[PDB]
């Protein structure tokens, strides 16, 4: 099989990202994994004249004893020429969607001779009592943007029979993944999947449920100066989203220097105002649409007690989607573990709906994140991310979301 | 001899061309000495007499170390040569080496000239041997091997050595080899006689590849002086650290001193440089002489005693627990020692007080834990069990409700005061029966003229006029005034966006002298409730 000429974007030089320290347990695994890939001719050791580098590490998603190798090509991907995969809006509209890792399909296609060097990666060594073990690819590498694109013709060809046999099922491909969606009953759905698996072996999401939860202001028997002050703080800020939100009559019940604990009887005006504000918050703000030409942003706030809120958007205050995530069983004492599952969860939803990953604003310190995230990562892909300082009010606001 | 190894394909940076710098003029003496040298080299196959072709050139010099030696200046060729993979710039640490019954170092110095050079790049290494004055044309040469001083030599040589050792390593994996510069450190737990035999087998193996064997004079022995340490069979130590005794100290003298002492504060428990560092105030020149105060004298006197103390580490045993204990030496300052067996430390250290915006002890502890975790993973490929001076209750109470993702790996509590804890905890709800201060602050940001004050539900009021302040400062002072004029329980209402920040993070240390004054008041109350309301 031939090799299509692949190139870096005009003016882009290859990646030179440094390898982050790996634990001995992980190094041993990549060594084994890599030795075997070398034998199968998939990768080759390289010389010192190759200055490029991409980080690599090892994960474990489904299987237990087994280790998987995950290479972080985000940078090379950003510098790789453009081509792709068509996104079907019907995907999100399916009762059930299952993800399948078709990363191995690429080990069959050779990678352009001259582009290989840009795939250089390094297995680190403990205490540096050894030089790193350098390699580059000979075949399409997993996680690389150009892989699914080049193996595009071969994916439609092998998928067509199943798509023809079942024109009521939608199949979407992003990176190494294949998102398969249908409406069939659970059992019939899963049984229908293996049909695809078996087909593939020869070469559990539910979007409809995904609610768009609203904000719910507190309702109380009696209101204290403090209560009003707090409702007003949130309302005010929230008016950045909804301009019909007002706090005039409420703010008036604050005129005076009363004890923070004193009960204030709501006037009828403050009541209507509260009533008008509640109606307004019964639905998402009108006019927010998805714009393909812009980047999707995912912001996450640590609510506490294992709770997290997020908002996907492209323009500030114009949320395409908002939601909440409650730490899964067992992450009780690990913030970093809850945060990584949320990112994976938010990224997967994002892929399903718009076919692209969002850029995250993570409420965690860079050092904290980079030191441990791979310990819990399980996806074949990796989103972009920056670290931020959660504004006190944004958290207070979305904490109000309805349950 | 030249190693029959395949060459590494080198290139010049994007488009650039070979260097052309012109030969510095030399005397008849230095020229005759170089001709001697270059003839001996041409013979060994190292370099080659070339001709008219080559447009490139590099300046050759002659230094005396006491016979004449060559010195090619490859700076220009080095600016034009492609980049190579880091020649491994990750410095190992003694605490990471696994003990070995026997370690033997093997020197491969002139090995640089033992590895051939990409015959395609050779032209770029052309240099010239001048004629007496500037008379007739000089003799011209080119390198057939890795030139000493050229950008790519260390990397290519390392790479080359690595390939050459792969066979040997395969055959005997119970042997460890560390490649550092021109040296090979070979260790093993075999019996001395067998070890010695393997060294000779290896030495013999390298000979086969044109990588010559050192003499018995050039043969180094234990302990080994490496990157500043002394590695002994059963333990490692720090080379003696000496401090210059004088009756005259210049600015430069004191800065270098402070430098060496700050370095030593890592391995040595107690080094202090406050009094010496003070001597740098208002200095006007690096050569100015600053009389050491009494205190700077008492200090520099005490450190000398400390450095005379014996501080050693131990090596790594993969079969014992990796433990790390931490201590809060002072606000924003921590000391840590990582060990396996009690009292036998593998490594130790400290993280300096980084004066910044605002944070808290549990957070800083949390960051000290992180830096150490990354350090161990790098050195031992695993994270240690932590013994921290903070209660599981204190931790669970702080982490569980903090706005930022944070985490501490597996840890235990050790009651070695001072203990790290929360200095204060703002109330969750307004305090009943506690006065409520409605504070406010305003200042003409241009005239820096403002006022700060409050009015309480109890009818208590105040207003102070501040000369030369900022909006922020008046807001914060409004709060400060409220804190100092109130009882042990206060409710405080403010519209300061900043305060909203204090509510969320509740710092116990900041860089602002004002925020710090407020923190001290906060800490002093029995209960305090801060409420923010839009302005
Ligand atoms: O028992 C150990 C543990 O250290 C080692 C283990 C393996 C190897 Cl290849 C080298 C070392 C070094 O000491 C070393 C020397 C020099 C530079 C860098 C590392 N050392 C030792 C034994 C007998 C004698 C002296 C030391």
């Amino acid at each position: 099989i031939e090799t299509v000429p692949v190139k870096l974007k005009p003016g882009m030089d290859g990646p030179k990202v440094k390898q982050w320290p790996l634990t001995e347990e992980k190094i041993k695994a990549l060594v084994e994994i890599c030795t075997e890939m070398e034998k199968e001719g998939k990768i080759s050791k390289i010389g010192p004249e190759n200055p490029y580098n991409t980080p690599v590490f090892a994960i474990k998603k489904k299987d237990s004893t087994k280790w998987r190798k995950l290479v972080d090509f985000r940078e090379l991907n950003k510098r790789t020429q453009d081509f792709g995969i068509p996104h079907p809006a019907g995907l999100k509209k399916k009762k059930s969607v299952t993800v399948l890792d078709v990363g191995d399909a690429y080990f069959s296609v050779p990678l352009d001779e001259d582009f290989r060097k840009y795939t250089a990666f390094t297995i680190p060594s403990i205490n540096n009592e050894t030089p790193g073990i350098r390699y580059q690819y000979n075949v399409l590498p997993q996680g690389w943007k150009g892989s699914p694109a080049i193996f595009q013709s071969s994916m439609t060809k092998i998928l067509e029979p199943f798509r023809k046999q079942n024109p009521d099922i939608v199949i979407y491909q992003y990176m190494d993944d294949l998102y398969v969606g249908s409406d069939l009953e659970i059992g019939q759905h899963r049984t229908k999947i293996e049909e695809l698996r078996q087909h593939l072996l020869r070469w559990e999401l539910h979007p409809d449920k995904w609610t768009v939860q609203p904000i719910v202001l507190p309702e109380k028997d009696s209101w204290t100066v403090n209560d009003i002050q707090k409702l007003v703080g949130k309302l005010n800020w929230a008016s950045q989203i909804y301009p019909g939100i007002k706090v005039r009559q409420l703010c008036k019940l604050l005129r005076g220097t009363k004890a923070l604990t004193e009960v204030i009887p709501l006037t009828e005006e403050a009541e209507l105002e509260l009533a008008e504000n509640r109606e307004i918050l019964k639905e998402p703000v009108h006019g927010v649409y998805y714009d393909p030409s812009k980047d999707l942003i995912a912001e996450i706030q640590k609510q506490g007690q294992g709770q997290w809120t997020y908002q996907i958007y492209q323009e500030p205050f114009k949320n395409l989607k908002t939601g909440k995530y409650a730490r899964m069983r067992g992450a009780h004492t690990n913030d970093v573990k809850q945060l990584t599952e949320a990112v994976q969860k938010i990224t997967t939803e994002s892929i399903v709906i718009w076919g692209k990953t969002p850029k995250f604003k993570l409420p965690i310190q860079k050092e904290t994140w980079e030191t441990w995230w791979t310990e819990y990562w399980q996806a074949t892909w990796i989103p972009e991310w920056e670290f931020v300082n959660t504004p006190p009010l944004v958290k207070l606001w979305y904490q109000l979301e309805k349950e | 001899p030249i190693s029959p190894i395949e060459t590494v394909p080198v290139k010049l940076k994007p488009g650039m061309d070979g260097p052309k710098v012109k030969q510095w003029p030399l005397t008849e003496e230095k020229i005759k000495a170089l001709v001697e040298i270059c003839t001996e080299m041409e013979k060994e196959g190292k370099i080659s007499k070339i001709g008219p072709e080559n447009p490139y050139n590099t300046p050759v010099f002659a230094i005396k170390k006491t016979k004449w030696r060559k010195l090619v200046d490859f700076r220009e060729l080095n600016k034009r040569t492609q980049d190579f993979w880091e020649v491994q710039l990750g410095i190992p640490h003694p605490a990471g080496l696994k003990k070995k019954k026997s370690v033997t170092v093997l020197d491969v110095g002139d090995a640089y000239f033992s590895v051939p050079l990409d015959e395609d790049f050779r032209k770029y290494t052309a240099f010239t041997i001048p004629s007496i004055n500037n008379e007739t044309p000089g003799i011209r040469y080119q390198y057939n091997v890795l030139p000493q001083g050229w950008k790519g030599s260390p990397a290519i040589f390392q790479s080359s050595m690595t390939k050459i050792l792969e066979p040997f390593r395969k055959q005997n994996p119970d042997i460890v080899i560390y490649q550092y510069m021109d040296d090979l450190y070979v260790g093993s737990d075999l019996e001395i006689g067998q070890h010695r035999t393997k060294i000779e087998e290896l030495r013999q193996h390298l000979l086969r590849w044109g990588l010559t064997t050192p003499d018995k004079k050039h043969q180094k022995e234990p302990p080994f002086l490496w990157m500043g340490y002394e590695l002994h069979p059963d333990k490692w130590t720090v080379q003696p650290i000496v401090l210059p005794e004088k009756d005259s100290w210049t600015v430069n003298d004191i800065q270098k001193l402070v430098g060496k002492l700050n370095w030593a504060s890592q391995i040595y428990p107690g080094i202090k440089v406050r009094q010496l560092c003070k001597l740098l105030r208002g200095t006007k020149a690096l050569t100015e002489v600053i009389p050491l105060t009494e205190e700077a004298e008492l200090e520099l006197a005490e450190n000398r005693e400390i450095l005379k103390e014996p501080v050693h580490g131990v090596y790594y045993d993969p079969s014992k627990d990796l433990i790390a204990e931490i201590q809060k030496q002072g606000q924003g300052q921590w000391t840590y020692q990582i060990y396996q067996e009690p009292f036998k430390n593998l490594k130790t250290g400290k993280y300096a007080r980084m004066r910044g915006a605002h944070t808290n002890d549990v957070k800083q502890l949390t960051e000290a834990v992180q830096k150490i975790t990354t350090e161990s993973i790098v050195i031992w490929g695993k994270t240690p069990k932590f013994k921290l001076p903070i209660q599981k209750e204190t931790w669970e109470t702080w982490w569980t409700e903090y706005w930022q993702a944070t985490w501490i790996p597996e840890w235990e509590f050790v009651n070695t005061p001072p203990l790290v804890k929360l200095w204060y905890q703002l109330e969750k709800e307004p305090i009943v029966g506690a006065e409520t201060f409605y504070v406010d602050g305003a200042a003409n940001r241009e005239t820096k003229l403002g006022k700060a004050g409050y009015v309480t539900n109890r009818g208590r009021q105040k207003v102070v006029t501040l000369t030369d302040t900022t909006n922020q400062k008046t807001e914060l002072q409004a709060i400060y005034l409220a804190l100092q004029d109130s009882g042990l329980e206060v409710n405080i209402v403010t519209d300061s966006q900043y305060a909203l920040g204090i509510i969320q993070a509740q710092p116990d240390q900041s860089e602002s002298e004002l925020v710090n004054q407020i923190i001290e008041q906060l800490i002093k109350k029995e209960k305090v409730y801060l409420a923010w309301v839009p302005a």
